[PDB]
């Protein structure tokens, strides 16, 4: 279960924690597609001062009401608009630069009847390939997922890999006129010939996909689409 | 008022060559600072550069800013670029007596493109390693010039091109796949070579 990732649906609330140490004052930032991040409010746990960006109702972000923590952001009354990248920021001491956390992804949807974990599949490579390229190209394929919240790996006789792979840099729409369509992502893993060959070699590609939680409660027919790693793998084969 | 603009886009540019970013502000701040960021897919905004307004243009590795106050224009350029240097540059604005927020312009993606020395364009049939019956065609080794057809057809799909490096041969290549459900389906006319 990942922090980065957050699911919702429209009418909740969401808390989105912030991975900086506050000492100074704890700026966040909202950062949706194509468009500029924009600070919404920044507060001091120290005075316990909040201050508001303009045209934001004072309702919308809840900062009290911890049991005797730091402030906190907590998003009320969740719309399909809050969905973005959210960003806590505070400049350096020496106020050279401001620093930025990691990026928590906040996915709110209609219905959370929407979110499926993907298929993974594994295509094995080409003979064509292998014989007048002496490399032996592998594919991933993820597809039928919501959100787009994966993370694809290769590991290969049980270690991740780094290298020979590259995956796509953005899911696309199987449905692209839904709105809410599933996604689906490909990856490539490339290695020589006589790897591929060796049936020793065992391959795997593996989908982390960020879903429901135990608090979540649902009402569909089938598995519950909870945080869940989906993998397929094949082995080497000579022929 | 405080504005920032990137008016590029998209910009894809070689391996070992430059790329210029520009940025074009508006601003009533008589001192500020111009600050660079480049953001991941892992959604990491990781700070580069600063240029202040008073100062000469700012150079740090192979980042470079070209500061033209009269113009208010503050261009980025990244010198011989890597492929890790793909991602998505971010423009800001910030007041440097009392440091509070950060004006961003939209942003400008960057993607780098490896030199194909010795291109060896194909297209190949992979099929599932569970199934079979199922496959994706791959369109792999061409180079960066090259521009992979859009499908033209509701049922195919065609992912856009990944560069991968195996670093123990010092080989990188272009790839894109295409797949459908249909068994009407031709790798040869799925890239529309």
């Amino acid at each position: 279960g990942r922090t980065k990732s957050v699911i919702r649906q429209t009418g909740s609330s969401a808390e989105i924690t912030c991975d900086l140490a506050e000492g100074g004052y704890i700026h966040w930032y909202l950062h949706q597609e194509g468009k500029a991040p924009q600070r919404l409010l920044y507060y001091d746990s120290y005075t316990s001062s909040v201050v508001l960006e303009s045209g934001i109702s004072p309702g919308k972000y809840d900062t009290y009401g911890s049991t005797r923590k730091n402030l906190r952001m907590i998003l009320r009354n969740l719309i399909e608009n809050d969905s973005g990248v959210y960003y806590c920021a505070t400049w350096d001491g020496d106020y050279y630069k401001k620093l930025f956390g990691s990026g928590t992804t906040l996915v709110v949807t209609e219905d959370l009847k929407n979110v499926f974990p993907p298929e993974v599949a594994v295509f094995e490579p080409s003979e064509a390939e292998i014989s007048h390229t002496q490399k032996a190209t592998l594919v991933c394929l993820a597809t039928g997922f919501y959100p787009d919240h994966v993370e694809l790996s290769w590991w290969v006789n049980g270690k991740e890999v780094h290298s020979g792979v590259c995956t796509d840099p953005q899911p696309l729409k199987e449905q692209p006129a839904l709105n809410d369509s599933r996604y689906a992502l490909s990856s490539r893993l490339r290695v020589s010939a006589t790897f591929w060959q060796n049936p020793r070699n065992h391959f795997r590609c593996q989908v982390q996909f960020y879903g429901l939680s135990e608090n979540d409660e649902w009402t569909q027919d089938r598995a519950k689409p909870v945080t869940q790693i989906v993998s397929a793998e094949a082995w080497g084969r000579a022929d | 008022a405080q504005k920032v603009t990137q008016a590029q886009s998209s910009v894809s540019m070689p391996v070992r060559k430059a790329v210029t970013l520009n940025c074009l502000y508006e601003t009533s701040w008589w001192s500020y600072y111009i600050f660079w960021y480049k953001q991941l897919p892992s959604k990491e905004m990781i700070f580069l550069i600063r240029q202040g307004s008073d100062e000469q243009n700012a150079k740090s590795g192979r980042y470079s800013v070209n500061f033209k106050k009269a113009a208010k224009s503050v261009a980025l350029t990244i010198s011989a670029l890597q492929l890790e240097d793909s991602a998505k540059y971010f423009c800001a604005l910030g007041e440097l007596r009392w440091p509070d927020k950060l004006i961003f312009g939209k942003g400008t993606r960057v993607t780098v493109e490896p030199n194909i020395q010795n291109p060896d364009p194909a297209v190949y049939q992979l099929r599932d390693s569970k199934s079979s019956d199922k496959s994706v065609c791959l369109f792999t080794d061409f180079d960066s010039q090259t521009n992979v057809s859009q499908s033209k057809d509701s049922d195919v799909y065609i992912t856009d091109k990944c560069v991968l490096d195996m670093r123990s041969m010092d080989f990188k290549s272009n790839s894109a796949v295409a797949w459908s459900n249909k068994s009407d389906f031709a790798c040869a006319n799925a890239f529309n070579n």
